[PDB]
């Protein structure tokens, strides 16, 4: 069983903040005024662009994509770009990826905001799974991720106008407006 | 008392360059170490070695 | 040496996995992962290894 603690030991209080210090470190209690380890872990010093990754759906890896001017890829580029293009057929690779790439195309075109524009696309990936009367049409639940995506600020909507844009503003929009109300009340 | 050698005296334009001592007096005595190496950190803004 | 080095071992059959201290984590924000590079390639090794066992 994982128990992790910094209790002073000498005068257990159970328990109090011990300081993070500024230079010395080690979190000496303002009570027994002793030590605990040496710290030595700077969290401020995260991996910058100069390795860090902020994944929202599963876990990102990447493959190939060679372009370093050392030795020309030519023959080998097509050797590996074909070989990685064969692998994205093994276990239902398409679906989430297709959804998120088509998602960034429909929003960028209407210039939807990234901070909350991307937020609704996470909601779609939660809505594409779970099986609650979706009567899924792809376009339908996309108008939910077009509404919550515009919820950042009224960037493009005026959500009704973006509804009046393109296709399917009626009964199929109704199925979707309901799905969002059910997802919001879902703890 | 007078000075036995007369001196070269007069105005001359001087610039005040940046990099002032107070902006450079780093001194550490054991502190925050890196995660990967457990070796002291770099830069004086992080209180490094 | 026959004991410490056989030629049959220049070829990798079984690959050792380096622990978390070689390849640390923690990020910049504090609500997401923030992983290491080695881990990425180890995941790439695994996918490439799994899809192979799949076909055979
Ligand atoms: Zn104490």
């Amino acid at each position: 069983n994982l128990n992790i603690v910094l209790t002073c030991p000498e005068c257990k209080v159970y328990p109090p903040k011990i300081v993070e210090r500024f230079s010395e470190g080690d979190v000496v209690c303002a009570l027994c005024g002793l030590v605990l380890s040496d710290k030595l872990v700077d969290t401020r010093s995260e991996w910058r662009t100069f390795e860090a990754s902020n994944p929202l759906l599963d876990g990102n890896n990447l493959s190939t994509r060679i372009g370093k001017g050392e030795t020309t890829d030519m023959r080998f580029t097509k050797e590996l770009n074909k070989a990685q293009g064969k692998n994205v057929m093994d276990k239902k690779d398409n679906e989430v990826q297709a959804a998120f790439a088509k998602i960034t195309m429909l929003c960028d075109a209407a210039e939807l905001p990234k901070i909350v524009k991307d937020c609704a696309k996470e909601a779609y990936k939660l809505c594409h799974d779970e099986k609650t009367l979706k009567g899924k049409s792809m376009e339908s639940i996309m108008a939910a991720s077009i509404l919550i995506g515009c919820r950042r600020a009224e960037v493009a909507r005026t959500f009704k106008e973006i509804q009046s844009l393109i296709h399917v503003k009626t009964k199929e929009f109704g199925k979707t407006l309901n799905i969002m109300k059910n997802i919001l009340r879902g703890k | 008392k007078k000075l036995m050698a007369q001196i070269f005296f007069g105005p001359t334009y001087y610039q005040r360059l940046r990099h002032m001592v107070d902006d450079k007096i780093h001194a550490r005595a054991r502190g925050p170490m890196q995660v990967l190496t457990r070796q002291p950190v770099e830069g004086r803004s992080r209180d490094g070695g | 040496n026959e004991v410490f080095s056989r030629p049959e071992w220049m070829i990798l059959t079984c690959l050792p996995v380096p622990p978390p201290p070689v390849r640390p984590s923690i990020s910049f924000n504090e609500s997401q992962r923030g992983e290491d590079d080695l881990t990425f390639k180890l995941a790439d090794i695994l996918k490439a290894n799994i899809s192979l066992e799949t076909l055979e």
